[PDB]
């Protein structure tokens, strides 16, 4: 058995790496941006035997920013480098943001009667939308377990930039969508609150002033999706949490008094948010009572009838 | 970094031609592209300021300032920070307004200057100092020199578009002129400090040269904190002169650059910290310093931008979200501060509202409450609160479905209608049965009963002990 | 194995010689 | 190194050692969020090479977090009660003294609002002052603020006196003179820094700004980190900068010109330098933010010395009495490590 499964491991590493070479020269070969005469000297070497991880970042996969191959090499490497892991989500969120823009304006340029440059191929996502396209592409490659996906970092980091982009609810987004990304990627609910109670207290930006109505927002639907899975889990099991939980709520609760208030006292005029926060402030309370009597003992009779 | 980026400056700045711009002005164009030097005539204060090791001759406010300067210029970096620092302290309160002039030099003489001099040149100095007639001198120092002339509008050509060649040579200047003026000024303070001169003959002077140091402080940080910034709140300060200026000869500049002397000396400040909150570390100097009812609510959302602010604000009494407050000017103030929180400051802030103001803002408080202590009792308050929105009250618990079990039992044996009917309905929605007779301490029998409809054992059990017709029945029933 | 070396490299936006 | 944790929702804000006071030298504070907690450490059998355990006494509640931590002469011990004077600085901008028998405050002097500081408090410090008869006469606290203000505050017999006094740019330290309560030190944000007589212009101003040796440019911004005075009769001034820059001068015979000795620190000091008890050309200064700390001696004997090195982040430091132990509070604890070298 040892025999065998050493050889299958080395057949797994090298099918591994063959695959991002494949992936490399099919788009770089494809890529407009790449002169003819550079293509040529590309398939002469990436068309035959399987390079180094090392080569195919360096020459090849940094040179043309395809960042989403270089994430899938530090993978294959086992790379550890956190910041610049992170250097390589943000550039590759932004390239990707980039994209969408364009893509968006070319199309409202159709929609109006005017002219394209030349050369380019006439409802695009926007771009949140392809950013997270981006994102579950690499999740399911690298599955999530990788060190490409330190969600204590990159979190904080999707989290900035749908704040810094207004991919929020003036598009017409959902505001919470970087949560229900990640939830439905597979990330531990439990992990999630962790993170963004790391979020609310640190208060980095732009997770300052007023804008941590969003953070609260956000740790707000994370709680209820653990909620949910808990009293899921409960059913399933007739056929953890914390106080930590509990006190992160109140904390919460306390952050949007402070928000109301300030918004009250604006130079200009009151903050239109008021209602809205009163909203937020029902439904925190909601889920402090119901994860109060989860705590209470309400935990350990779920499998018990009513 | 320090000395890269000073040759870098040096190699930009190699000199390669004269151009004169204008009728007269002498312009000097660099190697590096966008980098030009002006050469500019001096007035009467800059001659003195750069050629005080030189002037054979000089004016009597010359000889004086180059006396003062004889002084100042053994001392160190160090003191002279903690000199100027204190000047503001007196402006700024934090020396109270409550001490005497010569109380407040005290004690700036003994936490700065004390043991950090020669006495030597005290002796030169105080000296040097009796030959001047120093009412006069300061008169003509004050009066004249530093403090600029009233305009009836003296031709700065106004420009059409924005010019900003002219822009940053004014900027430039501006800083030069005020730099040498701060550095006069604190010098002459210092004399005040030093020496037995009646605190009330000057009196006047005294306090208008606080007030001109202090200015100057304040306008030289803004200089190196946001140049655009200052330029852009400095030229949207003139009105007539919004997008700038146009000079032809060096009396035309002079006379512009004097002009935004005056604007600092003399609505700016209103005008400036408005446009820079639409250098966020200087304005806490500057709202220590600059704001000693409008410098509180200042001070808050500055501070807030925790415990300082929610203080003051409570005391007293992102842009759009202020306006708002504005406009409905605590409850509002408080709601604002924990959605743009949204950590600690946010809750306490609006739990300590929601506790002074006990249908939309109600329920509102009352969600935000729960949820911040349930993520840190809460639900019993709460709901025996609003008891004393019926739908709303049932997704709140629908949310707290342990811990609020927890709390439900407790509530029970503190008291050991709606609200039950409420709750029995949630619990009908092992576990189930105990949390449902828990409550209703007949429907737990009943519960009991429909489920049975070990196990049996226990259930039979349960019920002829709760009941201690129906135990014989059961007794029967677990016989067959 | 990797090993990034960002100084010496092949001008991927160049022909060669 | 001996690990002793704070309690599991206490952060530490400041750390500080009862030095000033002999009878009580084995007590330690710990401001945070809620109060003042106080410590005893104590020689166990241990092994000699850490022969110094933590022995944790009390927790004293304020309800409030604690920034600035001094203890007074005034403390003392009996049998068993503990009598402590602590001043401090508040969440509420104001500079308090808290008068206790053990965890229990009996006694609460406030000094706020307008009447105290009219911005951020930077600093504290405590003295007590006894007559010619030789009673208690005066306890003084002395503080300063980015309200451009130094505060002396002055708790006498017949009462308070209070006094305020201008300061050109925000306060950032200040220590009472040892062996001389007549004399004090404060320290400017922008460099100045202030000798001054409290029983009485005030006497005297160095500056570190201009004089940096500039052989490695100290950088654009330098502000002033910490000054305080070296030995026992207060016969010597250290200030450091936040860039690591630090100079010495002393004062006793002949005329002078320039600080008697100057350096740079390997690292950033935001917390600035606590100066040995014992030998006054050595002081500590923490890189806080990585968590190392590094021992300089300022006649060049050190050659860089790094006794500490954490995995964390430094939230405050001091030097136990005796010169070979330190005490650290980072974020979640308190750390008492020796140096076999200082015994």
């Amino acid at each position: 058995r040892q025999q065998q499964q050493q050889l299958n491991h080395e057949a797994s590493e090298l099918l591994e790496i063959a695959h991002i070479q494949d992936d490399l020269l099919e788009r770089l070969v494809a890529d407009p941006r790449i002169p003819e005469e550079r293509k040529a000297e590309i398939e002469e070497f990436l068309d035959g035997p399987i390079r180094t991880l090392t080569d195919l970042f360096n020459d090849y996969a940094d040179q043309a920013n395809y960042y989403d191959l270089c994430l899938l090499i530090f993978h294959a490497a086992d790379f550890h480098n956190p910041r610049t892991i992170m250097d390589t989500w943000n550039n590759l969120i932004n390239q990707s943001h980039f994209e969408a823009e364009q893509r968006r304006e070319y199309w409202e340029i159709v929609q109006a009667g005017g002219d394209l440059p030349a050369g380019v191929i006439a409802e695009p996502p926007l771009p949140y939308v392809y950013v997270s396209q981006q994102i579950q592409l690499i999740a399911h490659r690298t599955s999530l377990d990788s060190l490409i996906f330190p969600v204590n970092s990159l979190l904080p980091v999707v989290c900035a930039y749908a704040i810094n982009n207004g991919q929020d609810a003036s598009i017409g987004a959902d505001p919470c969508w970087p949560i229900q990304l990640f939830l439905n990627l597979g990330v531990p609910h439990a992990l999630m609150v962790q993170v963004l109670e790391n979020v609310l207290d640190t208060q980095e930006a732009p997770f300052t002033g007023r804008r941590r109505k969003l953070v609260v927002q956000w740790i707000a639907m994370a709680v209820d999706m653990w909620v949910r899975e808990v009293e899921r889990r409960g059913a399933m099991a007739a056929a953890v949490m914390g106080s930590w939980v509990s006190e992160l709520l109140g904390r919460a609760d306390q952050v949007l008094t402070q928000i109301a208030g300030t918004g009250a006292t604006l130079r200009g005029g009151a903050a239109s948010d008021a209602e809205e926060i009163a909203s937020l402030r029902r439904t925190v309370k909601g889920l402090k009572r119901s994860v109060d009597m989860l705590l209470g003992g309400e935990m350990a009779r779920m499998s018990f009838f009513r | 970094l320090e000395t890269i980026l000073r040759d870098v400056k040096t190699a930009f700045n190699e000199a390669s031609s004269i151009t004169l711009y204008g009728d007269e002005i002498i312009l000097v164009n660099c190697f590096q592209p966008y980098n030009h030097s002006l050469y500019k005539l001096n007035t009467t204060v800059e001659n003195w300021f750069y050629n005080m090791h030189s002037e054979t001759d000089g004016s009597e406010l010359f000889k004086y300032l180059r006396t003062l300067n004889g002084f100042a210029s053994t001392l160190s970096n160090d003191v002279l920070r903690s000199i100027s620092k204190k000047f503001l302290d007196i402006i700024t309160g934090e020396l109270p307004d409550s001490m005497t002039t010569v109380e407040k030099f005290t004690d700036i003489f003994k936490n700065c200057l004390e043991n950090q001099f020669e006495i030597t040149n005290l002796k030169i100095l105080f000296d040097e100092l009796n030959s001047f007639d120093i009412p006069v001198v300061l008169n003509d120092l004050i009066n004249n020199q530093m403090k600029p002339g009233i305009f009836w509008k003296k031709d700065f050509i106004s420009a059409i578009k924005f010019d900003g060649f002219t822009s940053i040579i004014s900027l430039e200047s501006l800083h030069q002129l005020l730099s040498i003026h701060y550095r006069i000024t604190l010098q002459v303070l210092l004399t005040f400090v030093l020496f037995d001169l009646d605190t009330e003959i000057f009196g006047q002077h005294i306090s208008t040269l606080l007030d001109l140091h202090y200015k100057q402080f304040l306008l030289l940080n803004l200089y190196r904190q946001d140049k655009c910034l200052l330029a852009e709140v400095l030229l949207k300060d003139s009105s007539e002169f919004s997008f700038g200026v146009k000079f032809f000869n060096y009396g035309q500049l002079i006379a512009y650059i004097d002009s935004l002397n005056s604007n600092v000396y003399n609505t700016e400040n209103s005008f400036f910290m408005t446009f820079f909150r639409s250098s966020h570390k200087n304005i806490r100097f500057f709202l220590e310093n600059v704001e000693c009812e409008v410098q509180e609510f200042m001070f808050a959302m500055t501070l807030f931008s925790f415990d300082q602010s929610y203080e003051i604000f409570q005391l007293h009494d992102i842009w759009k979200d202020l306006l708002c407050t504005f406009t409905v000017p605590h409850s509002a103030f408080y709601y604002q501060l924990s959605l743009l929180f949204d950590q600690e400051f946010a809750l306490k802030c609006i739990s300590k509202s929601a506790e002074y103001s006990l249908q939309d803002f109600k329920e509102k408080q009352h969600i935000h409450y729960l949820n911040l202590l349930i993520h840190f009792e809460v639900l019993d308050v709460l709901r025996l609160g609003h008891e004393c929105r019926t739908n709303f009250l049932q997704l709140l618990l629908q949310e707290d479905i342990d811990f609020f079990s927890t709390l439900l039992r407790l509530c029970n044996a503190h008291s050991d209608k709606i609200v039950d009917s409420i709750l029995s309905q949630n619990l009908r929605s092992c576990f189930k049965k105990l949390y449902c007779f828990r409550m209703l301490n007949a429907a737990a029998e009943v519960l009991y009963q429909y489920i049975l409809m070990i196990r049996k054992r226990k259930c039979y059990l349960m019920v002829i002990n709760v009941l201690s017709v129906t135990l014989t029945d059961l007794r029967d029933e677990l016989r067959g | 194995k990797l090993v990034i070396n960002k100084d010496m490299r092949t001008d991927l936006f160049s022909p060669p010689n | 190194s001996n690990q002793y944790q704070l309690p599991l929702n206490v952060r530490p804000y400041t750390t500080t050692w009862c030095s000033q006071s002999p009878s009580c030298s084995n007590l330690l504070a710990i401001g945070h969020d809620t109060g003042i907690t106080i410590y005893c450490a104590s020689e166990e059998q241990t092994p000699g090479s850490t022969g110094l355990t933590l022995q944790e006494l009390f927790t004293i509640q304020t309800g409030l977090p604690t920034l600035h931590l001094s203890f007074s002469s005034s403390c003392s011990y009996s049998e068993p009660v503990y009598s402590l004077f602590l001043a401090c600085v508040c969440q509420d901008n104001t500079v308090r003294l808290i008068i206790t028998k053990n965890e229990t405050i009996i006694t609460q002097h406030v000094l706020g609002g307008k009447s105290g500081h009219h911005n951020f408090v930077n600093d504290i410090d405590i003295a007590d002052v006894y007559s010619a008869d030789n009673r208690l006469a005066e306890q003084v606290i002395a503080s300063v603020g980015d309200d451009c203000t130094l505060i002396i505050w002055r708790l006498t017999d017949e009462g308070p006196i209070l006094a305020g006094y201008p300061l050109s740019s925000p306060g950032i330290s200040v220590q009472f003179r040892p062996s001389n309560p007549n004399q004090l030190i404060v320290g400017e944000r922008n460099g100045n820094i202030r000798i001054f007589d409290w029983t009485l212009p005030w006497l005297l101003t160095l500056n570190t700004l201009p004089l940096v040796n500039t052989c490695h440019s100290s950088g654009i911004a330098s502000s002033l980190a910490n000054v305080r005075w070296i030995g026992s009769d207060g016969s010597g001034i250290l200030a450091m900068c936040k860039s690591g820059a630090w100079l010495r001068w002393n004062l006793f015979g002949p005329k002078n010109l320039l600080p008697n000795v100057q350096g740079i620190s390997l690292f950033p000091s935001l917390l600035g330098a606590c100066p040995h008890p014992r030998y006054m050309d050595y002081f500590a200064t923490a890189h806080s933010q990585h968590g190392l700390i590094q021992l300089i001696n300022t006649y060049e004997k050190d050659s860089n010395s790094i006794p500490i090195q954490l995995g964390m982040p430094i939230v405050d430091f001091c030097w136990h009495q005796d010169g070979s132990h330190l005490a650290i509070a980072t974020e979640g604890s308190v750390l008492l490590t020796r140096l076999m070298g200082f015994t």
